[PDB]
């Protein structure tokens, strides 16, 4: 990525912004903003990495670009030992590294799928948690590794519903979301699996739910009839 | 003559019309790009 | 024939153009695209804009925000952080607000009020479901101005309110910062957009006896629930 | 002079495409979400069926489907294939008479005038929700359906023997917002809120029909011919206003030009993308593909049967997962006579296509009578046409249409409508039929405000929005359309209620102040 553009020429410096982050003066229109904007293209080259393009006499650009590694051999990646840590801290530091390295992951293609396009546009339009079947469609859209364990996982998603929650705290009267999810459980190596599973699901609630509502989350295990709750709320609240 | 003329000229459309539908995917990509930043 | 080869090429530039989306921003929502975008922000209705009262472009920012079915507290920090980056922003759940009563908790015979009601006395009721609190933070006297009431800060982050949030919640506004970059309050014979505040921002000037200083900036309330019913004349009445 | 016509008419079709901006991608999203805003509207009408009254013993009910052609129209001299959309319970009774009166009272009253067969076994006869049609002009009738189904006051039945004051316990009620009829296939989507809108501003007639609730609960002697039963109605019925016999008829029913076109073998020698699918006898300039119905073939592993795509998409699930199950998949496109195309995205397929009539003269359609309603029934029923028939309704094409569509879904839209100007401009996305009346009641939208409402249940603060709406009285026929339009934007408002927000409509009549309004719009469901 590029993650600096400034230039130079007899106008000064030439403060270059990128074009995704809607320029000051370009889109609020008001003065002190500056009217210059780069933005970035990328192509599939001959080796198959990218190519590229930036989109803007003699006048001088600094880039700030970082990098990363292309079409390293897939055997290499899993064998790679580490090399001696920077000495910048006054003690020797040795390295020990504790797994094979993950090769880098290229999001999902088959005949460039129009179908993902139109997966992600009506997903804009539904709520996650409307039904079990847009909740398993909408999650497979991030397993980018095609994991068929991931793959079990999220089809052991039954049944998704829904209810309100009328809760008590410091003498308030608080609104909530009882999001109650039904999985079965042989789609997940034990409770070990289920749990952190459930662990980020909360989590997740917890970054897509509205304000001034507290979420909790409960997972029932079918086979058995068992489930496990998540009750408890990081945010901060009734400063007053 | 205008026969002549009126290949050549299809020929032409025909080009302009293929690219219409051949620089389609990159806009599409684009706007998607916009909306979710990390799909490419 | 010369027409015949101009037209074309005419043509060939404009269908180039066409899927080039930088090239048509215009500084502005004018091309077909920008407004497409705005579109799928759910500010596709020609009208809508008028309402607003803004450079509406300046939402495509935001654009990735406004694809959720929520509005978390993440979406009001990019708010300010992008009017005047560099501005620190927290936000608070379940905010308070008294509610008055329509009528006061009494006793009575034939129509007595059942504990099922959870009744309070008859002043005043809570509410933490209603509320957030939206505390700012500055680092310049440049800021701090343009936050203050008159300025161009706090004017924008309304502008973006009325659109994000809506209808949905109200938002109390504070700001803290270094006593230092306050004004001394003074009077005047005529009021102004940059006079203080009685119950806000009118700070009195200190005998030379800095530490940070909570001023307030004011609320966001898009429906003020004022009275014109107009009781009924008549109503929907099919038996069905 | 051929040159430059041919070099000017290419160029042109070039830069339409260009000017378009994007339906490529648009439309088959836009699909996903309106399910019905990617077909035209076929042309439709209501008409009646009335059997021979005097020897009738039973109650038949007419198969939905039922098929009534009509007459020879327009040069090639085809015909129109129309079909009823609902079943119909045809009893043994007729109306004789309609007679507007008044009583000493001051009440105004309908007294409407029926008579029975002469062998009717009343133990069959469906006397249990009588359905009637005011087959009169809109400035009437719209009347008319006010002060008789929200009016009624009381209700007699008039017997031989001078027995004229037999109260009946009953009532009337509208069956245009019915769930059984729908006026399309489209049972798997239920979207009322929307689907009554298109049906407001296009086929408004299918509102005009009016149940009288109760009768099962009347018993009556045996009888034959002419007996009567009288409205009384709590208003001084407006002086101005025609009457006649024709203005009520029992047995009719809302048709549409929708037929079956012949499945014919359709068979591949590749997977070159799409297939272009026809029938016969397109020759006529005429038929059209509407839509495929089904799509099952024989190949070598026995029944090729295949799932429309839609089924998976519609869900919006597994795609990835899902489509291995031979789904299939349909787009349309006019061709260069205007006509559509229909193109198929997958051994024989045996395709089940229904189709309607396309291109035609505007005239010579709706000078056309009906032909006689296929000898199902054992009653030679007669058929009469109630109401000129409609022309092909198309949607609008032009402009970010499609996009504004979009908008307007999402449940946050609600929070921009805060104003006439808006409140016009998504109307009008359902006025796919710009007539002088739309736009005479579309323009009469004068105001909208917002308003807030707070009420403690249980002691939880609870929130709504009051949506008031000023209307111009002029744009609408009297009361009955300001009230028929507004029960219809009540359901429809209600789509946009929310868990955390209730919604409530409040119209005011501009020309007299009067203001009238429905109860709160509930809806526990998250925030799409």
């Amino acid at each position: 990525s590029v993650d600096a553009v400034t230039g130079s020429g007899r106008t000064g410096s030439a403060e270059y912004v990128p074009f995704t982050s809607f320029r000051h003066r370009g889109g609020m229109l008001r003065h002190d903003a500056p009217e210059r904007y780069y933005h970035t293209r990328v192509k599939r080259g001959v080796t198959g990495m990218y190519d590229t393009w930036l989109i803007l006499e003699r006048e001088t650009l600094s880039l700030r670009i970082t990098g990363t590694n292309g079409q390293l051999p897939r055997r290499a990646l899993q064998s790679t030992l580490l090399d001696r840590c920077e000495q910048v801290l006054q003690a020797p530091v040795s390295v020990r590294n504790l797994c094979k390295p993950t090769l880098p992951v290229y999001p999902p293609t088959e005949d460039r799928f129009h179908w993902r396009v139109m997966s992600h546009l009506g997903t804009g339009f539904l709520n996650m948690l409307s039904s079990a079947e847009v909740l398993r469609g909408t999650l497979a859209l991030y397993n980018w590794r095609d994991d068929e364990l991931n793959h079990r996982r999220l089809d052991a998603i039954l049944a998704v519903q829904h209810h309100r929650i009328q809760r008590f705290e410091k003498g308030f009267l608080l609104r909530g979301l009882d999001v109650e999810v039904t999985l079965d459980g042989n789609g997940f190596a034990g409770e070990g699996d289920i749990h952190l599973f459930g662990e980020m699901l909360n989590r997740f609630l917890a970054l897509y739910a509205d304000m001034n509502q507290f979420n909790q989350l409960t997972l029932i295990v079918q086979p058995e009839g068992k489930c496990i709750r998540w009750k408890e709320n990081h945010n901060p609240r009734l400063p007053g | 003559c205008v026969e002549r003329l009126f290949e050549g000229f299809a020929f032409s459309m025909g080009r302009l019309r293929q690219k219409i539908d051949d620089d389609l995917p990159e806009l599409t990509e684009s706007l998607v790009s916009m909306l979710w930043p990390h799909y490419l | 024939l010369d027409i015949f080869s101009h037209r074309l090429i005419t043509q060939y530039y404009r269908i180039w153009r066409k899927y080039s989306y930088p090239a048509t921003f215009e500084a502005g929502g004018q091309d077909k695209t920008s407004q497409y975008l705005l579109g799928l922000a759910r500010l596709g209705i020609p009208g809508c804009a008028q309402n607003i009262a803004t450079p509406v472009s300046r939402f495509l920012a935001l654009l990735p925000l406004m694809l959720l079915p929520g509005r978390t507290a993440e979406g009001l920090t990019s708010l300010v952080t992008l009017l005047a980056p560099g501005t620190q922003a927290r936000v608070w759940h379940h905010d308070r607000r008294r509610i008055p009563l329509k009528t006061p908790l009494t006793m009575r015979v034939h129509h007595p009020v059942s504990l099922k009601s959870r009744p309070v006395m008859g002043d005043h009721a809570t509410d933490v479901n209603g509320q957030v609190l939206l505390q700012l933070s500055t680092q310049t006297g440049s800021e701090v101005q343009g936050w203050l009431p008159g300025g161009h800060l706090y004017s924008d982050l309304l502008a973006l309110l009325h659109v994000y949030l809506g209808s949905r919640l109200d938002v109390r506004l504070q700001l803290c910062v270094e006593r230092s970059l306050l004004p001394d309050a003074r009077l005047s014979c005529r009021p102004a957009a940059g006079s203080p505040q009685l119950g806000r921002t009118a700070v009195m000037r200190t005998q030379a006896k800095a530490r940070v200083m909570t001023i307030s900036l004011g609320r966001y309330q898009r429906v003020q629930e004022h009275y014109q019913r107009k009781e009924t004349q008549e109503n929907g009445d099919y038996r069905w | 002079e051929r040159l430059f016509e041919g070099f000017a008419f290419s160029m042109g079709r070039l830069r339409q495409k260009i000017d378009d901006d994007l339906p490529e991608l648009t439309e088959s999203l836009v699909s996903m979400l309106w399910p019905h805003y990617l077909r035209t509207i076929p042309s439709l009408s209501v008409v009646a069926l009335t059997p021979r009254l005097s020897v009738m013993k039973m109650a038949e009910t007419v198969p939905a489907g039922l098929e009534v052609t009509s007459r020879p129209v327009g040069p090639g001299n085809t015909v129109c294939r129309y079909r009823t959309t609902r079943a119909i319970p045809l009893n043994p009774l007729a109306v004789e008479k309609v007679v507007m009166t008044t009583e000493p009272d001051g009440r105004s009253v309908l007294k409407i005038g029926f008579a029975c067969s002469e062998l009717a076994d009343w133990s069959q006869v469906d006397l249990h929700r009588l359905s009637l049609y005011l087959a009169a002009e809109a400035p009437v009738s719209s009347t008319l359906h006010l002060m008789m189904t929200k009016r009624l006051a009381a209700l007699y039945l008039r017997l031989p023997g001078n027995d004229e004051r037999i109260r009946i316990d009953g009532w009337f009620s509208p069956g245009g917002f019915a769930e059984e009829d729908r006026l399309w296939p489209k049972g798997d989507s239920a979207f009322s809120g929307y689907q009554l809108l298109l049906e407001y501003f296009t086929f408004r007639e299918k509102f005009m029909f009016v149940h009288l609730n109760g009768l099962e609960n009347v018993s009556l002697p045996a009888g034959i011919s002419g007996f009567d039963l009288e409205v009384v109605l709590s208003q001084p019925w407006p002086a101005d206003l025609p009457v006649t016999d024709d203005a009520l008829c029992l047995h009719c029913v809302p048709v549409i030009n929708l037929f079956t076109l012949e499945a014919d073998p359709l068979i591949i020698n590749g997977l070159e993308s799409e297939y272009l699918l026809r029938p016969k006898r397109l020759q006529d300039g005429y038929t059209e593909i509407y839509s495929v119905d089904a799509v099952t073939g024989s190949g070598r592993t026995g029944s090729a049967e295949y799932v429309p795509f839609t089924s998976f998409r519609h869900r919006g699930g597994m795609l990835r997962h899902d489509a291995p199950e031979r789904y299939y998949h349909t787009r349309v496109k006019r061709g260069v006579t205007g006509m559509y195309d229909t193109w198929l995205i997958l051994e024989t397929l045996s395709l089940r296509i229904t189709g309607t009539n396309g291109q035609l003269p505007r005239r010579a359609l709706q000078s056309t009578l009906l032909d006689r309603c296929e000898q199902v029934l054992q009653a030679p029923v007669s058929v009469r046409n109630l109401c000129k028939p409609t022309l092909p309704v198309y949607p609008p094409t032009e402009d970010r249409f499609h996009w504004r569509v979009m908008s307007h879904l999402g449940t946050g839209f609600l929070n921009m409508l805060s104003s006439a100007e808006v409140l016009r401009g998504t109307l009008a996305l359902y006025n796919w039929r710009d007539d002088e009346l739309n736009h005479r009641r579309l323009d009469a939208i004068l105001a909208v405000q917002h308003h807030r409402i707070q009420r403690f249940e249980k002691g939880f603060l609870l929130r709504g929005l009051d949506v008031e709406v000023t209307l111009d009285g002029n744009g609408f026929a009297g009361e009955g359309d300001i009230h028929l339009f507004g029960e219809m934007l009540n359901r429809f408002l209600a789509l946009y209620a929310d868990m955390n927000q209730f919604n409530q409509l409040t119209l005011i009549v501009q020309p007299e102040g009067k203001c009238i309004r429905w109860k709160e719009n509930h809806n526990p469901r998250l925030p799409g």
